[PDB]
DNA sequence: ATCAATATCCACCTGCAGATACTACCAAAAGTGTATTTGGAAACTGCTCCATCAAAAGGCATGTTCAGCTGATTCAGCTGAACATGCCTTTTGATGGAGCAGTTTCCAAATACACTTTTGGTAGTATCTGCAGGTGGATATTGAT
DNA sequence: ATCAATATCCACCTGCAGATACTACCAAAAGTGTATTTGGAAACTGCTCCATCAAAAGGCATGTTCAGCTGAATCAGCTGAACATGCCTTTTGATGGAGCAGTTTCCAAATACACTTTTGGTAGTATCTGCAGGTGGATATTGAT
């Protein structure tokens, strides 16, 4: 491979529409501006328990790829099982 | 071509025993197989440490049964129990 | 020239989101984010799409069931409006300090 | 020439269950009873989920169970909803519910 | 004087927990509140040991009975055995 | 002709009570209620000495902290009083309703 | 004939660690080194732990070790407290803590 | 009669180490015993787990490793594995 | 402010509950030497599917506007805190007996091994159908007035 | 109420995705049958330690009083919802190879079995002591004035 691209800034993604229909589908009818920086937080930690634990399952097996199960066995240590992708 | 194994003809199976026009979509076919996957886990684990509890070194129904009571909530626990009572009776007298 | 009340269309786009299923986080942002993030604990990382799907499926259902929580800690402050002391005393609870 | 499923009355694979009880290392022996048991606790449960799934299914006027109806099986019914309750069905989305003082006028 | 066993978890023993909580003012209701919240705990974990007991061919709630249902309520217990 | 505010024997009682770990339950009660439940699940029933005692160890931790979680609840309202509602609040956040 | 423990360099039974991994069905075998490595991660934690319960001991001006004090050692540490977050220890009580709104005012 | 084990002696050993002047109660140890036992359990769980996944009919260090990478909290993690990974250095070359 | 009621602090003393110490002991692990079984890294290579490139589908960012929500202020009234102690429930300690736990037995049931059969998976190429997403057309909801 | 702008609900249609289908085939199953091993129920029984209860301890049920908290009413300021508008970013569909994952050989390692050595739990009798619980008097805290 040649050059490799800098992943930055991307919790940005993550974006004001988004977060509100996240809300939405959670029921929620108003929002403070404040809400979407706490939310972006917040969802962060958890992406990194997630992934750290689902890396960790990838690096025991000796792979360079994250699978699925990996996800999905990180998810059940962390008490949030997840159907649909394996397990 | 590893073969993967799942419950998917059962659960088809069962699934015409009770809605014989209905059908299943692959996606709604995967979370039937891991729910039958995950509560194997949970019932064979309970079942596991209650043997050790009790040094025993088998897993009977008894200790299948047991973890049924744990694992299950009320009413779901008192019919679960009846198939499988059934189901062992039938079984031992079926030779 | 024509208005809707605030609330009403906030109403509406309830009813909507719950009806349906959808991921509501546009896929390849949410995928970036992934990627970052698991760059920082691991280098030259690859993963399977079903694995990022499962995170965003996980993630999704996280954060949607925490803004109920947050929901009803707005809702016993006598507001509608959800804050961040509420996600704060959702998690609190919850465990998650 | 009979499997043990048929000796028991059940759809599920008793063989399988055996199969699988012991390659998980639950203890040293499984009993004969134990994978009958569980095979058919295992039926009960997922024809216990379908029904329910198959109603919501009818209730759309769809004829083809997905993951949605699953999730409105499970999350309407007390012991489904307690028993799964800390588990994800992907694409299941959420029941309808809105708080009361979140709608109009008085 | 005859009176139900819930009600032998008193206003004061409730009002003392309590105050091990941080709480300094508490409304009378509470202490109805309180009892069922307790009631529903010892059903829960009660229901589990004695499960355990059963199992055992047993006429004796052990403490280890209490533990090991404590454990899967996600409730572990330090200091009783296990 | 001396009494004391309200709220000032509260405060006394927090640190004391803070400070040492003597179950704040009278055993003979708890003995009982214990007892009674258990008989709606199976009769003629004995019970360890050490088993009643864990029992209790694990519901005054659970009830103790409930509290806290309740308190923090009727904080989140401007209040400084508990109600059923901040217990309410606080058992469903957990995820016990 | 010398100790796997002393070899090691522990404290902490390599032989029972040994033992109770063969005969809790945690796999079909197990490796020479894992009881090894279990037994210094328990003696360790252990250290750990008696290292700041006895220091709890010192501040309230005692030499013998009670529950209370293992309490307030776990408690006061992040990540001790994280991994005995659900966990309750007979006897412990709970850290002093009061919430400022509840103090009198000056 | 029959013979209760118990980490206890062990806990002891450690505590003269850490603490020569400092003593224990029967209440107290009792607790470090459950801890012992219960982070035994903890690991081995999920190093079994881990073995299950990749299809191993082992648990060996390695797995312990990873389990306690999985299960401990950063700095305890840090500091675990390397007093684990020093114990099976000094072990492999003591004779 | 002062003044006094009461809580809190520190030091010193003391009896014993609960700690450490001890030796027999013996029994049951844990370790030591010999023969057996088995697992999983390394070496190799088919081939899935992940990363990475261009064209088409529609959601995001941003500024403007004002509805109505939040949070400050005030205040009446209701409700929980504080209070004294004889009174009744819990605690402490004394004593039979239920049952749990220790031990030995023996057999029904489980493990082991070896053909024998069945079946659950996939793969190749075909064949069917539920419904998602387009349209237009009839009815509900909302907000101005 | 009336009018109307806009959203919502049908119903009907149509391509095609993805589901049900089927015929060939097979490896890994599950089943069958006979040989050998043993786990745990079953039955007697010894000794804790658990329920019960009398006497000794002491915490709590009681009702009165009012401080100060909770919650209703009111209001200004300004945050956050709605919406119009310009277009950037994601989505969708079609082409190169890193690495996974499937086969096989081979020894380094773990199992097994039996033996021989010690350690760790218990009990025995006694051995020891840290500190909870009580005293006295100095000082802090709270509340009345
Ligand atoms: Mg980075």
């Amino acid at each position: 491979k040649r050059h490799r691209k800098v992943l930055r800034d991307n919790i940005q993604g993550i974006t004001k529409p988004a977060i509100r229909r996240l809300a939405r589908r959670g029921g929620v009818k108003r929002i403070s501006g404040l809400i979407y920086e706490e939310t972006r937080g917040v969802l962060k930690v958890f992406l990194e328990n997630v992934i750290r634990d689902a890396v960790t399952y990838t690096e025991h097996a000796k792979r360079k790829t994250v699978t699925a199960m990996d996800v999905v066995y990180a998810l059940k240590r962390q008490g949030r099982t997840l159907y649909g992708f394996g397990g | 071509k590893t073969r993967k194994e799942s419950y998917a003809i059962y659960v088809y199976k069962v699934l015409k025993q009770v809605h014989p026009d209905t059908g299943i979509s692959s996606k709604a076919m995967s979370i039937m197989n891991s729910f039958v996957n995950d509560v194997f886990e949970r019932i064979a684990g309970e079942a596991s440490r209650l043997a050790h509890y009790n040094k025993r070194s088998t897993i009977t129904s008894r200790e299948i049964q047991t973890a049924v009571r744990l694992l299950l909530p009320g009413e779901l626990a008192k019919h679960a129990v009846s198939e499988g009572t059934k189901a062992v009776t039938k079984y031992t007298s079926a030779k | 020239p024509h208005r809707y009340r605030p609330g009403t269309v906030a109403l509406r786009e309830i009813r909507r989101y719950q009806k349906s299923t959808e991921l509501l986080i546009r896929k390849l942002p949410f995928q970036r984010l992934v990627r970052e993030i698991a760059q920082d604990f691991k280098t030259d990382l690859r993963f399977q799409s079903s694995a990022v799907m499962a995170l965003q499926e996980a993630s999704e259902a996280y954060l949607v069931a925490l803004f109920e929580d947050t929901n009803l800690c707005a809702i016993h402050a006598k507001r509608v409006t959800i804050m961040p002391k509420d996600i704060q005393l959702a998690r609190r609870i919850r465990g998650e300090r | 020439a009979k499997t043990r499923s048929s000796r028991a009355g059940l759809q599920f694979p008793v063989g399988r269950v055996h199969r699988l009880l012991r390659k998980g290392n639950y203890a040293e022996r499984v009993g004969a009873g134990a994978p009958v048991y569980l095979a058919a606790v295992l039926e009960y449960l997922t024809a216990e989920i379908l029904e329910l799934a198959g109603n919501a299914a009818r209730d759309n006027k769809k004829t083809r169970i997905i993951p949605r109806h699953l999730q409105l099986a499970v999350r309407n019914d007390e012991e489904l909803n307690k028993l799964l309750g800390r588990v994800t069905i992907a694409q299941g989305g959420v029941l309808p519910n809105i708080q009361s003082v979140l709608l109009p006028k008085k």
